[PDB]
């Protein structure tokens, strides 16, 4: 659940601003 | 997430099986008799190799606890696997076995983020490695790890 919930809230954002 | 006492118990016996002799020690010949009936099949090189891997005192042998701590970081491996995998099971939106451009469409979209095809296929390819245009497991497992 850690891992998951870091990849959705941080991780996913982050690499999608990135590509902004 | 730490050894149970279930496992440590199967490790010792697993342990006490390869060991064949009793010495308290498993030798390389111990280990390719043990190894064969894993199912393997392996070369005299890459026990050796196991050998002064697992190793940590110089006796060109394993004791319990070389052996132990060895499982122990083969386990915690096998369950961070099984866990970075659960994820990739989110992200493999049809569960075809392999995240496609057509999962991550989807996902964006449940995401409410408009991102265009071209955007996602970059994606794929930073992750992927066998030129197939897919992410299968090992490849999420890497780019996670
Ligand atoms: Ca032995
Ligand atoms: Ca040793
Ligand atoms: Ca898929
Ligand atoms: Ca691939």
């Amino acid at each position: 659940i850690g891992a998951v919930l870091k990849v959705l809230t941080t991780g996913l954002p982050a690499l999608i601003s990135w590509i902004k | 997430v730490g050894l149970t006492e279930e496992q440590k118990q199967e490790i010792r016996e697993a342990f006490d099986l390869f060991d064949t002799d009793g010495s308290g020690t498993i030798d390389a010949k111990e280990l390719k008799v043990a190894m064969r009936a894993l199912g393997f099949e392996p070369k005299k090189e890459e026990i050796k190799k196991m050998i002064s891997e697992i190793d940590k005192d110089g006796s060109g042998t394993i004791d319990f606890e070389e052996f132990l701590t060895m499982m122990t970081a083969k386990m915690g491996e096998r369950d961070s696997r099984e866990e970075i995998l659960k994820a990739f099971r989110l992200f493999d939106d049809d569960n075809s076995g392999t995240i496609t451009i057509k999962d991550l469409r989807r996902v964006a979209k449940e995401l409410g983020e408009n991102l265009t095809e071209e955007e996602l296929q970059e994606m794929i390819a930073e992750a992927d490695r066998n030129d197939d245009n897919e992410i299968d497991e090992d490849e999420f497992i890497r780019i996670m790890k």
